[PDB]
């Protein structure tokens, strides 16, 4: 079947992402990459408290990185490495903004530890006439690996589970992370121990396997969005802001 | 009679069984009994008591406690914030140079174990008329830090779980601590013997005076609130090590080998007294003369990052002597050339100072300076007996 | 009580078991667990996520070449001519002497093997527009000799099992690598540690252009392909050996004994320069002076029938400097009397040289002159950190 019928509306399906309070498209479907099983709730073995998450709320779609994609990027060239608890918090916090103004981000403030799969958008808007590829991989731990300089590398991260994002035919990066730590918890701030590496679960990192190839005076620039969701979540663990942390840098 | 020649059997020689394990398995040896069949019964008279149980000791409440509420004190305003892990101490007076200290049946368990993973509970027994009437807070915030234990008040404890209690004609109240950790289980906040393989508590209670006591005239103002602990509903234990609690039946300590601190060669005898260059002679510093600058010069330690150092005299009967007898100093270079010896009230004094000075800290601030021995307490100035021995005392920070 | 006197069991010491094996047997030790019913368990939440098989690896499509095609490929020309087997690499630049490489998740696996006799695919992922169109072709042809891997079109590789690919809107497409033998299974390329104990790959793929890219000038000319490899249907694995892959950890090598290789006594420092006696200065060649015939003597290399040798210097920091710091070269005699040190652009040139020199040649031939780096990347001519410390390479040939 192939009738191409483009009316005053040029025909095309456009499946979306709605899914609490916002809604966010793509045009074309992921590619999906699922590194783990989905996690069971461990609230009801750590901690015996407040246990619950926040619905509405906390399972949003904020955004977190954004970025570019030229001509220039030659072969593996991350364009982030951005780590994933954490960069939610990390990325609104050198916004010159704070972490209390969003919904998506509060009870990290209030509560001590956290729990939860991640969902994330890789979409990007580039045109037909554009030929290269990305590849969004993840990896459970990164900083506690010493030389993963070494793993650091699109050919390393094709050896393992990750999706792949061509120029063309643009595209999205579908990307479930469940929660995989070595304990069971995360801690949002400084605590009797973790007094660094707060908060982190893990880095996501989008390299280059394919440079923009543009024709002659073809268009140079391209761009990134990093959308993420926050769901099946936990927070247990109440305490005042002024306990708080604000993230390290980039 | 017939040959048994097919292939003998295999095996591989140990030597030993088996300094463990002993859960469930048959233990072969050459017991001295005249029985192969002798093993001991308890008759009716020779009741089994207990019930020796992990959790049949952690059940016993011990006390820990004992706070002193009065009507002085303040709408806003703490009495005790200790920590809420079994492993929550009580020193006890004197004199030797290592310190005993009290510790709960949850307390000398997990001693022996690594991690715990817990529920606990504090009885507040609170000696009351009922013609004394208050309110006291208490509240397991987890998370809490070294720096973050203090900028703590009442009002940021009511934003962790916490509890409010009120007592006309009833005494006493119970509050289960809860747990909240990152980690499954909890490792050991006293790890023996081995400095930097001790991780901190969890987190820690805390009991405000959340409305002050209004006692009337025939009854006094000031009252006892002991307090006591055991494991709660569910304190659990997970893995059994090296105890990191000690006898109580010989409290000595061959001192190796013979690395006994002591002043070097020359300066000794010394008692406490002031110098113009340490805190412009306003506070407690050893000297072995009355003439210039001679200050009592002291080996240098050499402490791993991550650990912290004071000296506890091995003999209260050869320290110097002012007010009281200097057992406690803690030792630092001086600036013009040396360490000095500074003597301080006990070893609390002599650890915070620590925990001030190894904390990358100075010896002109304010939080050291009032932690010097004022120069009032040089009393009638009386030396040592020669150089005695100091051992010089190790904690994290 | 009775004897029993009947005769006791016969039995034969032995003093281990057992550094093989593990299948299925029951092996008893001394468990330092408290239980002789201790095995750990795994939870819901740690839950076993593999599926550790020897499939399970050798599934995993990791990458392992990228060519470039481009418009002004002829009809008749070759792409990448990479090896099908198990053991195909790919060279990551720099630094240290040994080489570090990349291989798929069925590369690193059977590098264990001896052993491997499988099935196997390469995923061509063409990053290509929908405005770009051609043709590829891919052909396992069994028997692939040394001198046989040139002399080798597209015409005959149709000959052979193989594959015409057309794109316009299909980007990647996916070529299972048939597996040709006169053996079931087949042993390894690369045969660590031991140098004649390694035998060739049983036969290679090919990926020519059947017919060149025509692009509209809105899209570049250029494109890249991306090339994976991974265990097709059934790629087999045989018997466990010593591996031939080493760590990623810590690539050093302490060199033994103390058998470093470097000029003769006398001939140092050395810098890359030109010699009217090899071949007519148009080549570079390691010089000890700037005078009449100062060539850098060289130790003779002892190298066994069916290898070759070169030279990789053990610090960068150290080696002669031209327009590149010469890491590598090659050793062979220079009919005046003695061995010059040769300098190469890297180790892969040098190599080629060994394959040409070792492959009974002369120096005078032009496979071997093509190899030899030109007189104008002699640079400013540094001189070396006096005679720095080469380690001679070994390959077969
Ligand atoms: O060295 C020998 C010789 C014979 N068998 C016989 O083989 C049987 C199977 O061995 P297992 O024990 O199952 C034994 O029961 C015994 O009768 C041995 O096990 N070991
Ligand atoms: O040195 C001796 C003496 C007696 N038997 C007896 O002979 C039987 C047959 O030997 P096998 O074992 O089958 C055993 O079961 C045992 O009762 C031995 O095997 N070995």
């Amino acid at each position: 079947m192939d009738n191409p019928n483009p009316g005053p509306d040029g025909e095309g399906e456009v499946e979306l992402e709605k899914d609490s309070n916002v809604v966010l498209t793509t045009q074309r479907d992921p590619s999906t990459s699922i590194p783990a099983p989905v996690s069971v709730k461990w609230s009801r073995w750590t901690s015996n408290d407040v246990v619950d998450d926040y619905a509405t709320i906390t399972s949003r779609w904020y955004q977190i990185a954004e970025f570019v994609w030229s001509k220039d990027d030659p072969f593996d060239k991350e364009l982030a490495r951005l780590i994933l608890p954490r960069a939610l918090l990390s990325s609104i916090e050198a916004n010159s903004d704070a972490i209390c103004d969003v919904p998506n981000t509060i009870p990290f403030k209030v509560h001590a530890y956290w729990r939860g799969d991640m969902e994330v958008r890789v979409q990007i808007n580039s045109n037909k006439f554009q030929v290269g590829q990305l590849q969004a991989t993840w990896y459970y731990s990164d900083h506690e690996n010493l030389n993963i300089s070494s793993k650091r590398s699109v050919y390393g991260f094709s050896q393992m589970d990750h999706a792949l994002i061509s120029a063309s035919a643009s595209n999205e990066a579908k990307l479930v992370i469940p929660f995989k730590h070595v304990y069971p918890f995360l801690p949002t701030r400084i605590v009797p121990d973790w007094t660094t590496g707060i908060l982190d679960m893990g880095a996501l990192n989008i390299r280059v396997i394919a440079p923009l190839r543009m024709s002659a005076t073809g268009p140079t620039t391209c761009n990134v969005v990093v959308f993420i969701k926050l769901n099946n979540s936990e927070f247990t663990g109440t305490s005042s802001g002024k306990f708080y942390a604000s993230q390290i840098r980039a | 009679n017939p040959s048994y020649q097919q292939s003998p059997r295999h095996f591989v020689p140990t030597g030993m069984h088996s300094l463990a394990l002993g859960t469930n398995l048959v233990e072969p040896l050459h017991a001295l009994r005249l029985d192969a069949a002798g093993t001991t019964q308890h008759p009716v008279g020779c009741a089994p008591d207990e019930d020796m149980t992990v959790s049949s000791i952690a059940s016993r409440y011990g006390l820990i406690r004992r706070v002193q509420w009065k009507k002085d004190h303040a709408k806003g305003s703490l009495l005790l914030q200790l920590d809420a892990d079994p492993f929550v101490e009580q020193r006890i007076e004197g004199t030797n140079p290592i310190s005993l200290y009290w510790f709960a049946p949850v307390g000398v368990v997990s001693s022996m174990f690594m991690q715990w993973r817990g529920s606990l509970e504090y009885r507040f027994d609170i000696i009351a008329s009922q013609f004394h009437t208050g309110r006291l807070i208490v509240g397991y915030v987890p998370g809490l830090t070294a720096s973050l234990q203090l900028q703590m008040d009442y009002m940021k404890l009511k934003s962790s779980s916490y509890v409010v209690f009120d007592l006309q004609e009833s005494n006493s109240f119970t509050f289960e601590v809860p747990y909240v950790s990152y980690r499954p289980w909890w490792v050991r906040k006293y790890g023996g013997n081995y400095l930097p393989s001790s991780t901190d508590a969890p987190s820690t209670l805390f009991m405000y005076v959340q409305v002050p006591l209004i006692p009337m005239e025939a009854v006094s103002d000031t009252i006892d609130i002991n307090v006591y602990v055991r494991g709660g509903s569910s304190f659990e234990v997970c893995v059994p090590v090296q105890p990191s609690l000690g006898l109580n039946w010989n409290t000595d300590f061959i001192l190796r080998n013979d690395e006994e601190y002591r002043a070097k060669t020359g300066y000794a005898p010394y008692y406490a007294g002031v110098w113009h260059s340490f805190n412009n002679s306003n506070s407690l510093v050893f000297r072995w003369g009355s003439a210039s600058d001679q200050i009592a010069q002291w080996p240098t330690i050499s402490v791993p990052r991550g650990e912290l150092a004071f000296l506890r005299i091995k003999d209260g009967k050869q320290a110097a002597v002012g007010t009281q007898p200097w057992r406690t100093m803690v030792v630092w270079p001086s600036g013009h050339g040396y360490n000095i010896g500074i003597p301080t009230y006990n070893a609390e004094r002599a650890r915070q100072l620590a925990q001030h000075l190894y904390g990358g800290g100075s010896l002109t601030d304010e939080k050291a300076k009032q932690l010097f021995v004022p120069a009032n307490q040089q009393g009638p100035g009386k030396v040592s007996n020669g150089n005695p021995v100091w051992e010089v005392m190790r904690a994290p920070l």
